[PDB]
RNA sequence: AGGACCGAACCGACUAAUGUUGAAAAAUUAGCGGAUGACUUGUGGCUGGGGGUGAAAGGCCAAUCAAACCGGGAGAUAGCU
RNA sequence: ACACAGGUGGUCAGGUAGAGAAUACCAAGGCGCUUGAGAGAACUCGGGUGAAGGAACUAGGCAAAAUGGUGCCGUAACUUC
RNA sequence: AAUUCCUUGUCGGGUAAGUUCCGACCUGCACGAAUGGCGUAAUGAUGGCCAGGCUGUCUCCACCCGAGACUCAGUGAAAU
RNA sequence: CGAUGUCGGCUCAUCACAUCCUGGGGCUGAAGUAGGUCCCAAGGGUAUGGCUGUUCGCCAUUUAAAGUGGUACGCGAGCUGGGUUUAGAACGUCGUGAGACAGUUCGGUCCCUAUCUGCCGUGGGCGCUGGAGAACUGAGGGGGGCUGCUCCUAGUACGAGAGGACCGGAGUGGACGCAUCACUGGUGUUCGGGUUGUCAUGCCAAUGGCACUGCCCGGUAGCUAAAUGCGGAAGAGAUAAGUGCUGAAAGCAUCUAAGCACGAAACUUGCCCCGAGAUGAGUUCUCCCUGACCCUUUAAGGGUCCUGAAGGAACGUUGAAGACGACGACGUUGAUAGGCCGGGUGUGUAAGCGCAGCGAUGCGUUGAGCUAACCGGUACUAAUGAACCGUGAGGCUUAACCU
């Protein structure tokens, strides 16, 4: 009861087609600043939807 | 002849003089729109859309709203289709109520059992749980013996394990018309229905000559 | 519940403390008795003043329950102990001259009112 | 939707006793047996809350003889004939399950009077 | 299984959930804006609202509570004089959370909560 | 007074359960039990291969044992593989 | 073999409660871990809750639950008294 | 019967029934006085048979709590 | 024989038909009811209590039956491990004896990191071809299938009578199966209250932590069965055995050959659920798009710019939707989740102040105080412009129509 052949590397390709993770690409930039976050998190620079969050 | 939606308010007990205590459901039927007939060239045969809501003017697609021009965009709660066959006269310029039960005194109800996906050889398929004391081996929880050896060579289809339960259409047969009410749009039905409390039937009515 | 290997106290006069349920009936498979339909008993101690023998086998009726008789609308009348009547196997009829149980609605709907009648309870 | 609570208030009376638990009630009933109505009077102790609306129980239990004897009368009930509220209790527990399984002046309720 | 329980089980057993979460109510006042888990800064939430509710009356009777499970030596005088109209005056919405992205070096999303109010 | 009744420290194997590619070269969790004795124990000794030790199972003798372990005669012999 | 749920000699054991070295909050004292985040389904392991019935279960009340302290009362057969 | 096929002998007792239990019997294919005989109490890490309490062993489980089943990141096997 | 677990016990399958029961009816020493016997038929069904290692057996009570067989006389990469079939012990026998025994009992292990074929839920592609969206067809598969009790016809048929049935005409049950939580119970470690040990806020009160949720006493919302509601349909088509019409081979006769008609719990639908990967890739409706340039040179192929509809994806708040995915609600064109407000269910009259009583304790202010899920109210907290994917009327033909 063991495995004896060993398993065709296109299926190996096939079952590691099934991947999801994405390129991220576009990135959203804040309503006053060109800076780069994903949809829902703040900046590395307190800013946040137009709003500014984060002061210096 | 078609069918008609409404939410199940609850169940409460009515009771009867000489017994029993009696369990009587309660349907809260909405205007139910009448959004769309089907005729030219639809399999030779008729049916109607019903629409249990208006949802939200905002969230629409053109594909949508297009498709229900003809009554009005609305597609609210669920749209659900009947088969129009001798009903004599056209659904269209009123939108159908519990006046389709104003004669009937049975209907036939397609509950929706509430969900129970998780299952188990226990919760779905009533086995017992084998020997907590005296002595067994990790088989405590099972459908006993899956396939007898050898001969067979494989597994048979129709066994008695894995799956989902709950989620199925659930038709209800063994049900009587308590009280209508066309003014409030309000059904009151003897029995048990499936699916739970605050969720939405489908009725059609139960005819023989 | 009422059921097989059950020992009970007696609705009969003269009916000792301890008689055995050795079979629920019904044909079926069946779990529990049920109140005002039939029970197979054997008595386990006899009094002098009784009409029974130890060991014998013996049909019975079920006449008050733990669980209470609540049918029609739900309400439950309730007693404090489960007990059964004796009943002859060919000739019919509760065996006994009084009966200690509360002779409720579903013993007048069997073929018995005329020697449970003497003290109604409800 | 509140129109099914509406419903059971159509069964409702208008206008019911308060006791709560512990009292004696002292109650007559015409029972009907979905047959034939008759007189019928139970006294004892109330030993259950109302409660619910139109399936409040009103469990009422006599405490005699080393047996509790038991019974569920509805307060809604349309066989009621009257409730005759003459004595409080002393009690403190509203599900009084200490009752069961007590006599005498282990399980005497008492009259409050005060 | 959980039909009702809307409570989130989280991660390690009840009793370090609460004593955590107290101590985390107690860090929160102190320096009005806290960091940690996405999960963490939503379950912080849980009772610490009904302690800032609790924390509006000044009456001598009401001063007997918010006393059992956290106490600082800084907070004594804001109590049943501050908490009111900075926070709990305001019926409900005393606090916010905002996801401010991962966890260094890991995939654990990370957020901050703050009182609905800042001083001035 | 006690080859005495229960019982800490101390000891310890009987049932049950977990563990069983483990934390594990035999433990863990709960209980019943041994505790002035024909007992137990700290420290150092003494008993060896057909010999030891055993209120005695061919059990124990450093995981091994109807005869331990290592090194030699030994690359012994195999009408067989 | 390991920073391993293990093995391991001698000396010490306060307060409150309690017969007490049982046992808890504690004292003086110590540590918060050499993977972390989260989640949560059939099922796996132990603990918790237990209605009405109860030894029917099982080879077996195994296992589990109930009993449980000690002053005053009250005690069979058999017996090496 | 620690000795006995057919045998659950044959009879009595317990039991709805009882190859088990308790008590007798002789016709022990083959017990027997130190390779001992027979009996008696507390007692037995002893075995068989019943009664009562108590009880999730069971009717039949149903729901919880602490830890695994899942998932993502870090470090990433073995038998075959 | 480099190693197919054996008997019995538990738990659970598949195929036969030589039919125990269930439907059909024939022959008879079959009037009738029955008994005896025969064969069309495996779709549904086919207990429980005591004794033993236990089948085999016996006994008591139940039953529409208490059918037989194949599958290693079915289910140890299944549960159990008493017998048989381990080391040690203990009895009877044979032998000079080690041993031996158609003589027998006490204690005696049951392993498994699931690869492949399979099975049971669930993602993601390719496809019907210009792209999207909403929904529904039915070639085909599965599920379903028996039965107890009682009453009417009727004391009808048959028969002096005794006795007593088909035919169809209803009601009511169990195992078993399904659903809901409304009743009745249970549980319900986000909760109300009492209490023993103790610590903590100086101390006292009041109050909280721990001691198994310390001990509990209880329980809303929820879930659940032991609770309640319901369940295996009516109908249609076509058959086998079997009964027949009309009739030739056999001028008679004959269920068959030509030609017609009926019939079983079987068979197929209907019922209930799936179902176009039905590649044999179904079908309607709705939404959207009317741009140019270069190269080899070409009805083929490649490249460049311009800037893009319909729709999806992303993101929340979170769910009655989940292990991961897939899926619901909606996101200020805001009640999606929570807090807060008015109240429910459920607990039990506290605190603070005083009074009666050496006092325990009770009394008034007080139906006190307390709240989560249930009901209603409320923007108080939170919920991106929209980036990105998607583009420009989409190859050939048979036949008709419009132009």
């Amino acid at each position: 009861a063991v495995q004896q052949n060993k398993p065709t590397r296109s299926k190996r390709g096939m079952r590691r087609s099934h991947d999801a993770l994405t390129a991220v690409t576009s990135l959203s930039v804040d309503k006053t600043s060109g800076e780069k976050h994903l949809r829902h998190h703040i900046t590395a620079d307190g800013y946040y939807r137009g709003r500014k969050v984060i002061a210096k | 002849m078609i069918g008609l939606v409404g939410k199940k308010v609850g169940m409460t007990r009515i009771f009867t003089e000489d017994g029993v205590s009696i369990p009587v459901t309660v349907i809260e039927v909405e205007a139910n729109r009448v959004t769309q007939v089907k005729d030219l060239a639809n399999d030779g045969y008729r049916a109607i859309q019903v629409t249990t809501g208006a949802k939200k003017a905002n969230r629409v697609t053109k594909p949508e709203a297009g498709h229900f021009a003809k009554a009005g965009v609305e597609a609210g709660r669920g749209l659900w289709e009947f088969r129009l066959a001798e009903g004599e006269e056209f659904t269209v310029g009123q939108s159908i109520s519990v006046e389709l039960f104003a004669d009937v005194k049975k209907v036939d109800v397609t509950g929706t059992s509430k969900g129970k996906g998780f299952a188990g050889t226990v919760k779905r398929w009533n086995f017992r749980t084998q020997d907590a004391t005296h002595g067994n081996s990790l088989s405590h929880r099972v459908p006993g013996s899956i396939g007898q050896n050898q001969t067979p060579g494989k597994v048979f289809k129709g066994k008695k394990m894995a799956g989902q339960m709950g989620n199925e259409r659930v038709t209800v047969q063994s049900l009587d018309v308590v009280r209508v009410d066309a003014e409030r749009n309000l059904l009151l039905v003897k029995g048990a229905v499936p699916g739970a409390t605050g969720s939405d039937l489908i009725v059609k009515p139960a005819v023989k000559a | 519940m009422i059921q097989e290997q059950t020992m009970l106290n007696v609705a009969d006069n003269s009916g000792a403390r301890r008689v055995m349920c050795i079979k629920v009936l019904g044909g079926s498979h069946r779990r529990y008795a049920g109140v005002g339909d039939i029970i197979k008993i054997t008595i386990k101690e006899a009094i002098p003043r009784g009409k029974v023998k130890k060991g014998d086998v013996l049909k019975a009726v079920v006449v008050r329950t733990k669980k209470g008789v609540r049918r029609p609308d739900g309400s439950v009348i309730r007693f404090d102990g489960n007990a059964c009547v004796l009943l002859n196997n060919n000739s019919e009829q509760p065996i006994g001259t009084r009966i200690f149980g509360p002779v409720t609605r579903e013993l007048r709907s069997e073929k018995f009112m005329k020697i449970i009648s003497l003290a109604p309870e409800v | 939707s509140n129109i099914i609570k509406q419903l059971e208030q159509e069964q409702m009376k208008q206008d019911v006793p308060s006791f709560r638990p512990g009292d004696t009630v002292e109650v007559k009933v015409w029972v009907v047996e979905g047959s034939k109505k008759r007189l019928q009077a139970f006294e004892g102790v109330v030993i259950a809350i109302r409660n619910r609306g139109l399936h409040s129980a009103f469990t009422v239990r006599k405490i005699s003889n080393g047996e509790g004897v038991e019974r569920v009368f509805q307060t809604h009930s349309p066989v009621v004939d009257s409730i005759s509220v003459k004595r409080r209790g002393a009690v403190r527990k509203a599900k009084l399950y200490y009752l069961r399984e007590r006599t005498g002046k282990a399980a005497r309720i008492k009259e409050r009077l005060n | 299984m959980r039909h009702r329980k809307s409570g989130r089980q989280l991660n390690r057993n009840s009793s370090h959930r609460q004593a955590m979460f107290r101590n985390m109510a107690g860090s929160l006042v102190r320096h009005e804006i806290i960091k940690t888990t996405l999960p963490k800064a939503k379950e912080l939430r849980r009772v610490v609202e009904p302690l800032i509710t609790l924390a509006k009356t000044d009456s001598v009777a009401n001063r007997r509570l918010a006393f059992a499970r956290t106490r600082d030596n800084e907070i004594v005088a804001k109590l049943f004089n501050e908490l009111g109209p900075r926070f709990a005056s305001r019926a409900g919405g005393y606090t916010r959370i905002l996801k401010c992205g991962f966890r260094a070096g890991d995939n654990a999303p990370m957020a901050y909560i703050e009182l609905v109010d800042r001083s001035e």
